[PDB]
C-alpha cells in the first residue's frame, strides 16, 4: 500500500487527471484469509505445520537433532551418541 | 537451614576433584590463577575460594551481580553481601539512592569490623559490579562513626540529632522515607538507610529508655518485631564538616549569586553547603569540598583477600562504557556555561578508574587478581564442569532431560532440580513422575540422596554438570527458559494549611487561612484556627475542626463569603442537585436488587492449576480482593465491584482469575479498554497466563484486520470465543454475546460519555468488574459502600524506589547524556512538549542532540489512527524517544520508559508534574526525571517555589498532598456519573461529596424511609512542647474531637502516648473535657458554660418535679429556669476562705457528677481521672 | 549534509541516521563506520568518496540525491557497493 500511494500519488504524476489508485489496489496482495478462502473454494485444503505446540493439533513424534553451537564437547558427545545408537542397533 | 537452602547441594558439588584442586591452588595465594568454566559455575567456584577465607567477586552488570549474590546467599546466608553500584555517575548533579549509600557504607564497615555482631555475620564473599570496583572513594568513609542506638546507652539527646544532620539525614516532622528523622519531646524517630522499619527511640534524660519499630502508614509501633541495636550509617558518602562548609564558602565566593537563587544551579548548591545543609548533587564536588588521596574498593578488603573477576572480556568493555559515560556526564554537568561563570580535571580524582589501574591497585595492596572465563585459553586451569541442557521451548527436550536424569540415578548418581519459584516444586515432581522417575522435595539445606532425584527449592539460575562428583543439577530456568530473581509494608497513612490557603467552614463558607494562634482566658490557654472572611476574621476552636475542609474545586479562586445567610442558600441549592445523583446510584442497586442474575459455581481443579502458574507471590490485599471477587460471583446478586490500587499492584491478575472462573461455568467474558494499546497489553497478558488450557482468546482493537475482525472476533454468537479484549468496537450495536457472563472494565473514566452510558446498561444484567488506578477518598468509599463494593490494594509486591529527579536550567549536553544513558540500557524516554504547533520542531531538536535515537511525536490533534499506531510502535520499541504532550504521556503504560524530560517545566502545575513523573521508574529499573526551565528568560518566583517544592519529592503537605486530592476529583467524578462543578465550585469538593453521602444514606434508607460548647475554666490544650508540628498537633485535636466513644477516645490517647510520649497535664484535661462532651451527647446537652466566676450553666435541660426537688437538696443555691430551659448551679469552693473556686479536673468531675444526678444516674457512675 | 540527515530523519523516524564525510577527522569517521557495520545505525548519509570505500554486505539500497551531477563511472561505482550479497 505504501508503494502504491507513493509511486502513483497525485503529486508524483502531476497530470491533469488523477490516476485512479483504488483500481490498481485490487491487484495487490490479498489478505491471508482471502488466500485461504480462495484455496479452499478451489478444492485445495489449507493445512499447517507449526513448531509451537497446540493440543488442538496433531503433534509429531519428531525431535530436533543436537546442534554443536561451537561446542567440541557437543561434537564428541554427538559422536558418542550415534556410536551408541548403531551399537544399540 | 531456612536461610541457606542449597548449602548441602553445593557442598556435594565441592566433592568434585577439580573444584578441590582450585581450593589447594588458592590456598598458597598465587599471583595468577585463570579458571575456565561455564557461567553457571560462578557460585561453585566462588564457594570454593570462600573455603580459604574472604574474597571479592566482580560481575559485569548489576543484574549479574544480583543473581550471583542471590545464589551465594543460598549457601552462606548473611555471610555474603552485595556492594551496590551508584545509580548515578560520579560527577552527575544527582545523588544516588540513600538505600544504595547505606548498603555500601554498611558493607565497608562490616569489612572493617568482622566481629561486630550488630552489623551481621562475618563476610565470606562480597559481590560487586565493574562500576563499584572502578569508582574510587574517600579513605575516611569507614572511619565515620555512625549513630549507635541501644537500650541503656547514655547519650545527649541534642547531639544525636546534630550528628544525624551531619550524616545527611533530612529532618522532617513525620518519618516517611529512609534518611528521614523526626524530633519530639523526648522521642526520636529515625529511619536508617538499611533498616526494614523505622525505629522510635524514647529518651529519659540523657539515656535511651525504650526502642521500638513502627510502621510508616499508621505511624504506630510494631511490637512483634524485636529491636536490637540500630546502626544509623550516613546517608551520603561524606560527612558535613566545618571544613567542607568553609571550602563551600571559599568556593561560594566564586559563583556567588546571593539573591534570586535558581534551584538547580551551582550557587544554590554552594550557598546551602556553606550554610551547612546537605543538598543533592553534592558528591560531584567532593574533590573540591573534601580533597584527599582517593582509594579503591579493594583497599577495604582484609589483607590477602583475593579478587575473582568473572568474564574479564565483558568487564573490560563494560568499563569502557562506564568511563565514557562518566566523562560525558562530567563535561555536561560542569561545562563553563553550566556553572554560571572550578576545573573539571580537578574533579577527575573521583572519576572511574581504568581496568588495568584497578588490577594494579589490587595487587599492590596484597589482593590477588584471578579470573573466570567461558572461553578457553591454554594457560588457564580448566574445571571438569559443564553447563546443563536447556529445554528452550521444546517439551521433548523436557522429556529428554528427564530421561537423562533417570539414567543418571539408575547409575547411582546424584541429581537435583533447583526451583527458585514458589509452588513450582510439586509440579516438577509431577513432571518427573510422568517421565517414570522417582522424585522427592528435599528439606532446605540438604543434599540429594543417590538413586532418587531431589527437587530443592533454592536460588540457582542455570544448571551445572560435574561427572567428577557424579552430580547433575538442572534449574527450572533450564526447563522453561524463563528467569526469576524474585511481605511488604502498607501505604495509605491529614490537612496541611499554609498562610493564604482557602478552606471551607460548614456554617460560614469559604475563608482564607491566616495563622494558628493561642489566646488565654484566665490561665486556661486555648488554641484557635483563624480564617479571613469578607466584609472579618473567624476564630474556630479546636472542638470544631470537623466543620473545616480545605477548599478543592474551582481553579479560578472563589470569593470569600461573610456573616450573611447567602452561604446557607448556596448549600441548599447545592443539596437539591446532589439528591439526583444519589437516586440514580442506588436505583442501579435497586435494579441489581431483584435482578435474576445467575450466580456462578465454585472453583474447578483447573482454577487451582492456573492460579499457581502465577510467577510472583500474591499480596495480602490481592488475595482478599480475589476472595471478594469470587465471593460476589458465587452470590445470586449480580456483581459490581471496583478494585483500586497503583499500577503494578496486581489488579489485572485478579481480572484474569475472575475471567477464567466464568469460563469454567460455560460463560464468556468481555474486557473493555479505552485505548487499543491497553487492548494489546491485556491481550498478551491473558493468552500467556491462560495458555496450555483450552481457552480461545481474541482481540478487537483498531488495527485488527477485517478478515478477523468481523469474522472471528464479532463471531461471539458462535460461543467459541471465551474472552475478548477490545476497545469501544465491542460496544457498537452489531455486537452480540451468546451467554455473556462477566464484564471487566479498565479505566472507565477514559471512555466516551456515550460509551460509558452503554456500559452502564450492561451493569444491570451481568456481573461487572472495573479496575482503577486513581483512588477515591475514604469518605465516599464508605459512604457509597451500599450501592457498590470497592476493594483496595495497598500492599505492593515489589518495593518501588522513587525516581531521581533533577530540576534546573535547560542544558542540551545534560539532556543528551541522560537520554543516551537511558538508551544504553536499551530503555526509552518521554520528552514532553505541549505546544503542538512546535512539537515537530522540538523533536527535530532532540534528533540533533541524539542523532542515533529514533524519535517521534504524538499529540491529541492527531487522528487517533496515526496516534495509536505511533503509541503502538513505541510500545513495540520501534522508537526510542516519544516526544508528546502531557495528555498522551499520562495514559501510557510503558515499563521500558524510565527517563522523563519535561521541557518548560515551569509551565506545569504540581499535579501535572507528579503525574508525568509517575509514568517512569515503575519497574525494578531506576527512573530519571528532568524538570527543566529555559535559561533565556527570568523564571517567575511563583514557578521557583513550585519548582523548588518538587525538587524534594518528599512533600508531605508541601502541595503534593494537595495535588493527590486533585487526582481524586477525576476519580470521584468518574464514580459519580460525570463531574458538574456548577455546585462544586462555591461549596467545595469535599463538602460537595459530603452531601453525596447524606443523599446516598437518605436513599439507601429507602426500606426504612425516614456539637456541644464547653466554656469552662479548665486548662485544656495540646502544648507545643508536646507536639511541635502545628500540622500534627491540629490533626491530634481533630481526631480526639471526632472520637464518638470512650473506646475511641482511649484509642486516640494510646496513639498519642506511642507517637509523642506521656500526656502532659493540659493534654490530660482536654481528654476529660472531650469525655464530658460525650456524656452531654448521651443526655442531649448542647452548652455548659460559666456565666460568671462562681456559677455554671447547663443549657438544654427540662426537669420533671423529682429532678427539680433533687436539684435543691443535692446542690444548694442552684435553680432551674424553665423558660430558657437551663440549669444554673454555683461552683463549690476548694479550700476555706473569704477560697478559690474549683477548676480543671475537679470541676470536670463535679460537672459530670451534676449531669448524672440530674438525669437519674448516680454521681459515681463514671470518673474523668482516667488518662 | 547535516540538514539532509535531518530531512530523512523526519521522513523515516524509525531509522537511526548519521553523516560521514571527509571534513570529519579520521577518528569520527572510523567509529561512525564501525557502528554502521555493527548495525548500530540504519541509514548512512555520506559523500561519494566515503561510500565508494566501504564493503557493507547488509547495506543493500542506495539513494543518490541529485544523480544528474554525477559521472557515468561515479554512478557505476556508487551502485556497485550495494546488492553484492544474496539479497538483491
Amino acid at each position: 500500500r505504501e508503494f502504491l500511494e507513493a509511486s502513483w500519488s497525485t503529486a508524483a504524476v502531476g497530470g491533469d487527471a488523477p490516476i485512479d489508485l483504488e483500481a490498481l489496489g485490487a491487484s495487490g496482495f490479498v489478505t491471508f484469509e482471502e488466500a485461504r478462502e480462495a484455496a479452499r473454494e478451489g478444492g485445495h485444503p489449507w493445512w499447517t505445520l507449526s513448531q509451537l505446540s497446540d493440543e488442538s493439533a496433531v503433534e509429531l513424534d519428531i525431535r530436533s537433532a543436537p546442534s554443536a553451537r561451537g561446542s567440541q564437547h557437543n561434537l564428541e558427545e554427538i559422536f558418542a551418541m550415534l556410536r551408541a545408537h548403531v551399537a544399540t542397533g | 537451614s531456612v536461610q541457606t537452602p542449597i548449602a548441602g547441594l553445593v557442598e556435594l558439588a565441592l566433592s568434585d576433584p577439580s573444584l578441590q584442586d582450585v581450593i589447594r591452588r588458592a590456598a598458597d595465594r598465587p599471583a595468577d590463577l585463570a579458571l575456565v568454566g561455564p557461567a553457571s559455575a560462578r557460585v561453585l567456584v566462588a564457594a570454593a575460594l570462600a573455603q580459604n577465607g574472604p574474597l571479592l567477586v566482580v560481575a559485569a552488570t548489576g543484574r549479574e551481580a544480583d543473581e550471583l549474590t542471590a545464589e551465594l546467599r543460598g549457601v552462606f546466608g548473611d555471610s555474603v553481601a552485595l556492594f551496590p553500584s551508584w545509580e548515578t555517575l560520579p560527577h552527575e548533579r544527582l545523588s544516588p539512592g540513600v538505600e544504595t549509600v547505606g548498603a555500601r557504607l554498611m558493607l565497608l564497615r562490616r569489612l572493617a569490623r568482622p566481629d561486630d555482631e550488630t552489623l551481621g555475620a562475618p563476610l565470606r564473599v562480597v559481590v560487586t559490579t565493574t562500576r563499584s570496583l572502578l569508582q574510587p572513594m574517600a579513605p575516611d568513609l569507614v572511619d565515620i562513626e555512625p549513630v549507635t542506638l541501644s537500650v541503656g546507652a547514655e547519650m545527649e539527646f541534642e547531639d544525636v540529632v546534630a550528628r544525624l544532620v551531619d550524616l545527611s539525614y533530612t529532618r522532617v516532622d513525620m518519618v516517611g522515607k529512609r534518611g528521614e528523622f523526626a524530633v519530639r519531646g523526648g522521642i526520636l524517630d529515625v529511619f536508617p538507610p538499611t533498616a526494614e522499619h523505622p525505629v522510635r527511640v524514647e529518651f529519659w534524660g540523657d539515656e535511651i529508655s525504650e526502642m521500638r519499630a513502627f510502621a510508616i502508614a499508621d505511624q504506630r509501633s510494631i511490637p512483634e518485631v524485636p529491636v536490637q541495636t540500630v546502626v544509623a550509617v550516613p546517608c551520603r558518602e561524606l560527612l558535613m564538616t566545618d571544613d567542607v562548609r568553609e571550602r563551600a564558602a571559599a568556593l561560594a565566593a566564586e559563583h556567588p549569586t546571593t539573591e534570586n537563587t535558581v534551584p538547580g544551579t551551582v550557587p544554590d548548591m554552594l550557598a546551602k553547603l556553606a550554610e551547612g545543609i546537605p543538598v543533592d548533587g553534592m558528591e560531584a564536588l567532593l574533590p573540591l569540598l573534601h580533597p584527599i588521596e582517593p582509594t579503591t574498593l579493594t583497599r577495604h578488603l582484609p589483607e590477602g583477600a583475593p579478587v575473582l573477576v568473572c568474564d574479564p572480556e565483558k568487564v573490560r568493555t563494560r568499563a569502557a562504557d562506564l568511563i565514557k559515560t562518566g566523562r560525558e556526564f562530567l563535561e555536561a554537568s560542569w561545562s563553563t556555561a553550566a556553572v554560571g561563570g572550578i576545573d573539571l580535571e580537578a574533579l577527575g580524582a573521583s572519576g572511574f578508574v581504568t581496568f588495568e589501574e584497578a588490577r594494579e591497585a589490587a595487587r599492590e595492596g596484597g589482593h590477588p587478581w584471578w579470573t573466570l572465563s567461558q572461553l578457553s585459553d591454554e594457560s588457564a586451569v580448566e574445571l571438569d564442569i559443564r553447563s546443563a541442557p536447556s529445554a528452550r521451548g521444546s517439551q521433548h527436550n523436557l522429556e529428554e532431560i528427564f530421561a537423562m536424569l533417570r539414567a543418571h540415578v539408575a547409575t547411582g548418581g546424584y541429581a537435583a532440580v533447583v526451583t527458585p519459584g514458589i509452588g513450582t516444586a510439586h509440579r516438577v515432581v509431577e513432571q518427573l513422575g510422568e517421565a517414570d522417575t522417582a522424585a522427592t522435595i528435599l528439606e532446605p539445606g540438604t543434599a540429594p540422596k543417590a538413586g532418587v532425584v531431589g527437587v530443592l527449592k533454592g536460588p540457582l539460575c542455570s544448571g551445572v554438570v560435574l561427572p567428577g562428583a557424579n552430580l547433575v543439577i538442572i534449574t527450572e530456568t533450564d526447563l522453561t527458559g524463563n528467569r526469576v530473581t524474585a511481605a511488604a509494608k502498607r501505604r495509605n497513612v491529614p490537612l496541611a494549611l499554609t498562610a493564604g490557603d482557602l478552606v471551607v467552614h460548614d456554617q460560614h463558607g469559604i475563608g482564607k487561612f491566616v495563622e494558628m494562634t493561642e489566646r488565654v482566658v484566665g490561665g486556661a490557654r486555648r488554641e484557635y484556627l483563624v480564617l479571613e472572611y469578607a466584609s472579618d476574621k473567624l476564630y474556630v476552636p479546636m472542638d470544631s475542626l470537623d466543620q473545616l475542609s480545605r477548599y478543592v474545586g474551582g481553579e479560578a479562586p472563589s470569593l470569600s463569603r461573610l456573616g450573611g445567610s447567602d452561604w446557607a442558600n448556596t448549600k441548599t441549592k447545592a443539596r437539591r442537585a446532589v439528591r439526583e445523583i444519589a437516586s440514580e446510584l442506588v436505583a442501579l442497586y435497586a435494579k441489581r436488587q431483584s435482578a435474576p442474575g445467575h450466580a456462578f459455581g465454585p472453583d474447578t481443579p483447573w482454577q487451582a492449576e492456573m492460579e499457581d502458574a502465577f510467577g510472583f507471590t500474591e499480596t495480602i490485599d490481592q488475595l482478599t480482593a480475589i476472595q471478594e471477587v469470587k465471593s460476589d460471583m458465587e452470590k445470586p446478586v449480580p456483581m459490581d465491584r471496583v478494585i483500586c490500587g497503583d499500577v503494578g499492584y496486581g489488579k489485572t491478575e485478579i481480572a484474569v482469575r475472575a475471567a477464567f472462573k466464568a469460563v469454567q461455568d460455560g460463560k464468556q467474558v468481555a474486557v473493555l479498554v479505552p485505548t487499543t494499546l491497553l487492548a494489546d497489553q491485556h491481550l498478551q497478558t491473558f493468552t500467556n497466563r491462560m495458555a496450555g488450557f483450552p481457552v480461545t482468546v481474541k482481540g478487537l482493537s483498531r488495527f485488527t484486520d477485517p478478515a478477523e475482525s468481523r469474522a472471528v472476533i464479532e463471531g461471539l454468537k458462535d460461543g467459541s470465543v471465551d474472552v475478548v479484549i477490545g476497545t469501544h468496537r465491542l460496544l457498537q450495536t452489531g455486537v452480540t454475546w451468546k451467554d455473556l457472563g462477566l464484564i471487566i472494565v479498565d479505566e472507565e473514566q477514559r471512555f466516551g460519555v456515550e460509551h460509558k452510558e452503554h456500559i452502564k446498561s450492561m451493569r444491570t444484567h451481568v456481573d461487572v468488574l472495573t479496575m482503577s488506578a486513581t483512588p477515591i477518598p475514604r469518605t465516599l468509599e464508605m459512604s457509597l459502600a451500599g450501592i457498590r463494593e470497592m476493594s483496595t490494594i495497598l500492599t505492593p509486591p515489589e518495593e518501588r524506589y522513587p525516581v531521581l529527579t533533577y530540576v534546573g536550567p535547560h542544558d542540551d549536553k545534560q539532556v543528551a547524556a541522560a537520554l543516551r544513558r537511558e538508551l544504553l540500557r536499551d530503555g526509552q524516554a518521554f520528552y514532553i512538549h505541549n505546544r503542538v504547533r512546535t512539537i515537530d520542531e522540538a523533536a527535530a531538536r532532540v534528533r540533533q542532540l541524539v542523532p542515533e535515537a529514533r524519535v517521534v511525536v504524538a499529540h491529541g490533534q492527531m487522528n487517533e489512527e496515526t496516534l495509536e499506531k505511533t503509541v503502538e510502535g513505541f510500545w513495540n520499541r520501534e522508537y526510542d524517544i516519544l516526544v508528546c504532550t502531557t495528555i498522551v504521556e499520562t495514559g501510557l503504560d510503558i515499563s521500558n520508559a524510565n527517563t522523563l524530560i519535561v521541557e518548560r517545566a515551569d509551565t506545569f502545575g504540581l499535579s501535572q508534574l507528579h503525574q508525568l513523573r509517575g509514568r517512569v521508574g515503575r519497574s525494578r529499573e531506576r527512573g530519571y526525571a528532568y524538570f527543566l526551565y529555559p535559561p533565556n528568560k527570568p523564571l517567575t518566583e511563583t514557578a521557583y517555589d513550585r519548582l523548588a517544592t518538587i525538587a524534594q519529592n518528599n512533600e508531605l503537605g508541601a502541595g503534593m498532598a494537595v495535588a493527590m486530592k486533585d487526582l481524586e476529583i477525576r476519580g470521584a467524578g468518574n464514580v459519580l456519573g460525570a463531574e458538574q462543578s456548577g455546585h462544586v465550585a462555591g461549596v467545595g469538593f469535599d463538602l460537595y461529596v459530603r452531601l453525596v453521602g447524606e443523599a446516598v444514606e437518605a436513599y439507601r434508607a429507602a426500606a426504612d424511609g425516614k456539637d456541644v460548647r464547653i466554656d469552662l475554666p479548665v486548662d485544656a490544650h495540646l502544648p507545643p512542647e508536646y507536639i511541635g508540628s502545628d500540622r500534627l498537633r491540629l490533626e491530634a485535636y481533630r481526631r480526639l474531637a471526632a472520637a464518638a466513644d470512650d473506646d475511641a477516645v482511649a484509642s486516640v490517647v494510646d496513639e498519642l502516648i506511642d507517637r509523642y510520649g506521656p500526656l502532659p497535664e493540659p493534654a490530660q484535661r482536654l481528654v476529660a473535657v472531650a469525655r464530658l462532651r460525650l456524656l452531654c451527647r448521651e443526655f442531649g446537652i448542647t452548652e455548659i458554660g460559666a456565666v460568671s466566676a462562681s456559677t455554671v450553666r447547663l443549657s438544654p435541660m427540662v426537669l420533671p418535679d423529682s429532678a427539680q426537688l433533687r436539684l435543691k437538696r443535692m446542690y444548694p443555691g442552684g435553680h432551674y429556669r424553665a423558660t430558657t430551659s437551663t440549669v444554673q448551679v454555683p461552683l463549690p469552693r476548694a479550700g476555706e476562705g473569704v477560697a478559690p473556686r474549683i477548676r480543671d479536673l475537679e470541676l470536670v468531675q463535679w460537672v459530670a457528677g451534676l449531669v448524672l444526678v440530674l438525669n437519674g444516674k448516680g454521681q459515681g457512675d463514671v470518673d474523668m481521672s482516667k488518662f
